[PDB]
């Protein structure tokens, strides 16, 4: 396990690669609203689906 | 020269457990290492090539 | 010396003088200071005591002029700017013709002290060596820090410091005095080798010096057990560790792992935090931080491997230390204690990241959440800054001294800021500046020291409480997505929404200066922004937004509606946070009359105001329409339609959309 | 129940470096400097509370003195331990020292290895930048300079790590007599106001070694006043290794540097154990000390000629000038020229202690013992020369006016017809004023300021004797210049300007100046004589004035005097 | 000929013993050691 930790290390800053989890957030954050809409609208077009009958 | 290539080891062994680290006996690092060593072989070919060719120039007087 | 002094105290027997006067005074006396530097490296004196006499009193008025000048950034420090920068201009960046001149006098004092023999007699002598040492360490230190600041890049002496530090290697050998003086300097050479690889240090200094200095370096202070020299020590391994020395690291951590390695005493200290100096604790936790950061696979394995010792002891801090300890007895160690949290909090999310990278952060972290209550108590909620206090000093300042202002005596970044009672106001310099007349010294230790003593100890915890915040902001940010699954869902929900709630409360209580610390618009909402994020995304939320939007609403109101104004990150995030906060609200009566202020107040307005802008818009119209459609889908406004069509037909807002599709 | 568990920790602690031993130098450097937070440091504090240390400073000599502790070692070897053992019994074996003295010495040593490496002569390389940077200023030596892997090398050797083994023994030597001076100067002339926890730690050490407790009326200070003999008979020892090598050394080692260096710390050893003496003396200022004691010590000095046999040489001149000067300062203590001649004149018993005026024999020792000083042409010996003068110039008189014990040495040497050895004595000492200027250069030796050997309270102490030499003698001989010159550069001792503090201290530093305006004799043969030879007379009323201003600064009895 | 044996020998040990090239290499060690622990922290971190 320490041989491959060593191995695929690499020479930076901790601190710098757990912030690149706020990119991660702000990326995930759009799809997450695309599912939103998404979902929503679905639930529109039923609710109309419901009303028509 | 034994520090260096401990240094380099290292470096390799970083950078792969870092890139990939739950199945070190995977064909990605495969692909990897044998198309380095192509590229390496690739840009020996080249230099020497190239080498040669300008000891041709000298023949053209 | 004598003259320069006097001069230093601008807040003021002066009858005859005048600003003009003083400073060509003052620059005469530097020109004149700075040839006697040049010249003594000729003179040929009977003995070498007079000659180091008059070098220590040299550098020591060089060293006064030095740090008066960026000690403080107000027009206090006026009289002797000319001078300051003069002597500046003069040691940083001399001719390549007389560059060796000014630095040859400071080799052959360090000469001289490298090799004199140890004597029981004469303490006279000695301790004039003593303090001819401390004063050139002093003075070294002072001129990388002036280099340092004002963005040189190119600092000429730095090859001749390199070549110093050679000597200072070996120097405390004959005095243990010289131990902290000379870490200081190196720690300041290296801070200005980070911002500026550096000249290989172990070029200069060689393998077995090098073995030899850290073989006496790394006990820290261990025959007696100072504050002073184990604060100064740690730092300078912070720094050594901090910038691209990477021989000197390892042969520091590993020793030649760690037997007799740092480390291994950092350890022994960390075991005993519940009664060792909190002001010690700092800095051995600032050096953990920076073997941890730059050298992780090292001290994150040693933890590991003796973390019985370690998460034991980190558990009882953090179980024992209550939230609002100004009340109890104690207020200046409330900084200290909130700054050793922080740090700890810092190295729990640390390891906890690379447990997580090794697959080995769940148990680990799920017993680590039943610590988090002093975060739940001090965390996020910034709220303790008291600005009443400040201001009623501020007044009474500008009161008794018009002249004088409360900010003049803002520190200017040249040396870094002490997490103590000088964070912000240099009390070392206002302790001789503003003593002269009756006020300061006041009676039973009353009046304007105290006060001021008071408001640093209160930035102070600020400081901490903003560096706890980012480590806990860190920490949840992990665990969000270490614990995934559905487990231990009751207390992760009940932190998450006191976090967010506290963020939410405090962005509407009063607001912190921001001049002196960061401001906190944007800082703090997306993390509330992602927690709801990772909630929503487990689906593990209450429904308790009948409470939790009322904060919101207030600041989209309280915010002076800034939507296109440069606060574009700030308006971003806060729509971002209602958007999630009227989703969750979805999921989920008493909620309409709750939500239809943003439909009717919010919505509109600032669709109105986009509209007008646009005669940057893109993604906040695309945010206000996905806010818009989220908001439509809350149950409550399937009855309520009625009610809402002549809010939302009142604005009109159909015509200028039609326009805007034009 | 005195065991040397803090003194000597055990060998686990002190090779895995849990817990550094506190060598003799830290304490000695902390005492010097009079550090707050070292000197109320744990350790420090626990080593000084223990009684196993106070009974060892308050006998040095058995720490060095030869038993047989094989028994001890070997519990202690017991449960890198070879190398120390073997290094150990070389050294036990070699110098007369204990086993567990040499045990400690080489872990003391082993612990300090760093250093020792760092002092010795930098490497090629090193020099190399130090000539870049030169681009006066060479104090190197490229000749002899080495590369690193050769200095390496060689420092791991066995004669080199015998040599290292050896300076640091002298080194700790050295450092155990400076630290016990300088707590002894601290305990018994402590400044006022001082943290607490120095108060208390000084309470707490006096209450445990000697006794000597502030609250009570009258203090147990035979506890302190029976360390004068503990060092003047160590002060033999001492004299008679530097007069003589140890056989049982290898002859490898016995080089100049080793011989010079030898010789140096037995002078510094015998410099701290005079002014421990002198200090311990001081104490009781007005009482007499026991005549047994002075009697063997004159008979030492008779020996060894004032220790000028081993001073005579000349590479350890700036050793011998503050030792001679120590040495005349301790002579004048103990012959307590003022309280003498308040005895010969007044005939009342002071009955604090007999002194050496009841005893003949003790009379006939010391003036043979200044007759062989003065014919062996020494010139430390001119003060004491003199003052012994004066005294029998003062018994010569006492007696024809009776014309009792005294009487007895007055016979014995053919004294008392004649009077011709004293006056020629006294004639050559006031000739060219050369007793005048040695006693200056002593003053300078064993002042204040900068240019002293020994600390500020140890100058104000010493320049007593001087003084009270100087009021006993300036009735006798006339006022002249070279007498107010000598006295001038003892108060003032030649400091600088900001030489000058508002610094509280003792108020026993401020006695040596006080005296001028408290002591008859001088007050109307000094101050007023200066202060009516002016502007005439400008510098001795000037300095006085300013050592005045300089020292009574927080003095609010005698704030408006200048 | 020994001279030009001393001066090339002179020559290249020169340039070995030097502080900076031979500083170079400490540093780059302990500039690796940062990547070390900082890439096997975000390891850990994003080990699942």
């Amino acid at each position: 396990d320490v041989d491959t930790y060593l191995s695929n290390l690499q020479t930076k800053t901790t601190l710098s690669m757990i912030a690149d989890g706020l990119e991660r957030s702000a990326r995930d954050f759009d799809a997450f609203l695309e599912e939103n809409v998404t979902l929503e609208w679905e639930a529109q077009r039923k609710r109309i689906y419901q009303h028509f009958g | 020269g034994k520090d260096l290539a401990k240094m380099i080891k290292e470096i390799n062994d970083m950078s792969n457990t870092l890139s990939k680290g739950s199945k070190p006996d995977d064909p990605l690092t495969q692909i990897v290492r044998v198309l380095n060593g192509h590229l390496a072989q690739l840009q020996w070919i080249d230099t020497n090539a190239a080498a040669l060719q300008a000891k041709v120039a000298a023949a053209q007087k | 010396a004598a003259l320069i002094d006097s001069a230093a105290c601008s807040a003021v027997p002066w009858l005859g003088t005048s600003e003009k006067i003083l400073s060509r005074v003052a620059l005469a006396i530097a020109q004149a200071a700075l040839d006697v530097y040049e010249s003594t490296t000729t003179w040929r004196f009977r003995s070498e005591l007079d000659r180091s006499i008059l070098v220590r009193d040299v550098v020591g008025l060089m060293h006064k002029l030095v740090v008066h000048a960026h000690t403080l950034s107000s027009h206090l420090t006026s009289t002797l700017s000319p001078a300051a920068a003069h002597i500046i201009s003069s040691f940083l960046t001399p001719p390549p013709s007389a560059s060796s001149l000014r630095f040859q006098p400071l080799l052959g004092t360090l000469l001289v002290a490298l090799i004199t023999p140890r004597a029981t007699l004469y303490p006279g002598q000695s301790r004039i060596l003593a303090e001819r040492v401390t004063s050139v360490l002093a003075f070294c230190t002072s001129l990388l820090r002036a280099a340092d600041f004002l963005g040189q890049t190119h600092i000429p002496l730095q090859t001749h410091l390199f070549q110093s530090a050679c000597l200072l290697a070996r120097l405390p050998a004959a005095n243990a005095v010289y131990r902290a003086p000379v870490l200081e300097l190196l720690r300041a050479l290296v801070e200005v080798a980070g911002r500026a690889e550096p000249p290989s240090l172990l070029g200069y200094l060689g393998s077995h010096a090098a073995r030899s200095f850290i073989s006496l370096v790394e006990g820290i202070d261990k025959p007696f057990g100072r504050v002073e020299h184990a604060v100064v020590t740690w730092r300078f391994f912070a720094a050594v560790i901090r910038n691209r020395q990477q021989w000197m690291a390892g042969c520091l951590l590993t020793g030649r792992v760690g037997e007799g390695s740092v480390l291994a005493a950092a350890m022994e200290r960390l075991r005993e935090v519940k009664s060792l100096d909190v002001q010690e604790a700092v800095a051995v936790m600032d050096f953990v931080v920076s073997a941890q950061n730059y050298w992780p696979w090292t001290i994150f394995a040693v933890r590991k491997e003796k973390e019985v010792v370690d998460a034991l002891r980190g558990y009882v801090r953090g179980l024992k230390a209550p939230g609002m300890v100004m009340k109890t007895d104690g207020a200046a160690a409330a900084a200290f204690q909130a700054r050793i949290a922080a740090y700890v909090a810092e190295t729990f999310a640390m390891q906890l990241y690379h447990m997580r990278q090794m697959r080995q952060a769940e148990k680990f972290a799920g017993e680590l959440v039943a610590d988090l209550d002093y975060f739940l108590r001090e965390g996020v909620m910034v709220w303790g800054y008291n600005a009443s206090l400040h201001g009623n000093f501020a007044r009474n300042f500008a009161k008794r001294f018009p002249g004088v202002e409360v900010d003049d005596f803002k520190r200017t970044m040249w040396l870094p800021r002490e997490l103590g009672k000088g964070y912000y106001y240099a009390l070392e310099v206002a302790e001789q500046m503003l003593g002269f007349d009756a006020g300061w010294g006041g009676v039973k230790q009353s009046g304007f020291r105290k006060e001021m003593e008071t408001a640093n100890l209160n930035l102070s915890l600020v400081e901490a409480q903003v560096s706890l915040f980012h480590a806990w902001e860190y920490l949840l940010l992990e665990l969000t997505l270490s614990l995934l699954p559905k487990k231990e869902n009751a207390a992760f929900a009940r932190q998450v929404l006191q976090v967010v709630e506290q963020c939410l409360e405090a962005n509407q209580r009063s607001q912190p200066p921001e001049n002196i610390f960061v401001v906190l618009g944007h800082a703090r909402a997306g993390l509330a922004l992602t927690l709801l994020q990772r909630l929503a995304d487990a689906n593990q939320l209450p429904r308790d937004v009948t409470h939790l939007l009322a904060l919101v609403s207030s600041a989209i109101h309280a915010v002076e509606n800034p939507f296109g104004a440069n606060d574009l990150p700030y308006f971003r995030t806060l729509l971002k946070i209602l958007f999630v906060v009227l989703r969750a609200a979805k999921q989920g009566v008493a909620i309409t009359q709750q939500v239809l202020t943003i439909l009717d107040r919010v919505v509109a307005r600032c669709f109105r105001a986009l509209a007008a802008l646009v005669h940057t818009a893109p993604e906040d119209l695309a945010l206000i329409t996905a806010i818009l459609q989220a908001c439509l889908s809350v149950p409550g406004i399937e009855q309520c339609q009625v009610q809402v069509l002549n809010i939302m037909a009142a604005h009109d807002v159909f015509q200028v959309a039609v326009a805007l599709f034009s | 129940t005195l065991t040397d568990r803090t003194y000597l920790p055990p060998l686990e602690d002190c090779l895995t470096g849990r817990t550094v031993i506190l060598s003799w130098r830290l304490v000695a450097s902390a005492l010097e400097d009079a550090d707050l937070a070292r000197l109320t440091s744990p350790a420090l504090s626990t080593f000084l509370r223990d009684g196993f240390v106070h009974e060892l400073l308050k006998h040095p000599a058995r720490v060095f003195e030869p038993k047989d502790l094989k028994q001890e070692f070997e519990t202690k070897t017991s449960s890198g331990v070879d190398t120390i053992k073997k290094d150990a019994l070389w050294l036990a074996d070699a110098v007369a020292i204990n086993q567990v003295a040499a045990l400690r010495i080489v872990l003391i040593e082993y612990q300090t290895r760093a250093h020792s490496h760092l002092v010795l002569p930098l490497s090629t390389q090193d020099v190399a930048n130090i000539q870049e940077a030169a681009g006066i200023l060479s104090l190197l030596n490229p000749a002899s300079a080495v590369d690193a892997e050769t200095m390496w090398c060689d420092f791991e050797t066995e004669a080199r790590r015998r040599e290292r083994i050896l300076a640091t023994y002298l080194s700790e030597r050295r450092s155990f007599t400076a630290a016990v001076d300088a707590l002894v100067t601290f305990l018994l002339h402590s400044a006022p106001g001082q943290h607490k926890d120095l108060d208390s730690l000084r309470r707490a050490l006096l209450k445990d070694a000697f006794a000597f407790d502030e609250d009570l009326d009258v203090p147990d200070r035979s506890k302190l006043l029976t360390m004068a003999p503990t060092y003047m008979n160590l002060v033999e020892d001492c004299i008679a290794r530097a007069q003589a090598l140890p056989a049982k050394l290898g002859e490898s080692f016995k080089t100049e540097a080793f011989e010079l260096d030898w010789l140096r710390t037995a002078i510094t050893e015998a410099v701290h154990s005079l002014s421990i003496a002198f200090q311990a003396l001081d104490l009781d200022t007005p009482y007499f000390a026991p005549h047994e004691l002075l009697s063997e010590w004159f008979e030492l000095m008779n020996s060894s000629l004032f220790l000028e046999s081993i001073l005579g040489f000349e590479v350890v001149a700036d050793l011998a000038m503050p030792a001679r000067s120590l040495v005349s300062a301790i002579c004048l203590k103990m012959l307590n020229i003022d309280r003498t001649i308040q005895f010969l004149h007044d005939f009342d018993y002071p009955d604090g202690e007999e002194p050496y005026l009841l005893s003949s024999q003790t009379l006939n020792k010391i003036h043979t013992a200044v007759t062989n000083a003065v014919n062996s042409g020494v010139a430390a010996s001119l003060p004491v020369a003199f003052a012994w003068s004066l005294i029998v110039h003062q018994m010569h008189l006492g007696y024809q006016e009776r014309a009792s014990p005294y009487d007895d040495f007055l016979r014995e040497q053919r004294l008392d017809n004649d009077i011709a050895p004293v006056e020629q004595i006294a004639m050559l000492a006031t000739s060219r004023g050369q007793v005048y200027q040695v006693m200056s250069e002593m003053a300078l030796c064993l002042g204040t300021t900068h240019e002293a050997a020994f600390r500020p309270a140890v100058g104000a102490r010493a320049r007593l004797v001087f003084q009270d030499l100087l009021k006993r003698a300036a009735y006798l001989i006339p006022y002249q210049d070279e007498p107010v010159f000598s006295l001038l550069a003892i108060l003032a001792t030649g400091r600088q300007y900001w030489d000058v503090t508002d610094a509280l201290s003792a108020s026993s530093l401020n006695q040596v100046y006080t005296d001028m305006l408290d002591d008859e004799t001088l007050f109307t043969q000094f101050t007023m004589q200066a202060i009516n030879r002016f502007p005439y007379e400008f510098n001795p009323f000037s300095v006085l004035c300013r050592v005045l201003a300089a020292a009574l600064i927080t003095n609010k009895d005698k704030a408006d005097v200048v | 000929d020994e001279d030009e044996l001393k001066q090339k020998l002179q020559q290249i040990d020169k340039t070995l013993n030097d502080p900076a090239q031979g500083s170079r290499l400490e540093e780059l060690w302990s500039r690796l050691i940062v990547l070390r622990g900082y890439a096997e922290d975000l390891k850990d971190q994003i080990n699942q």
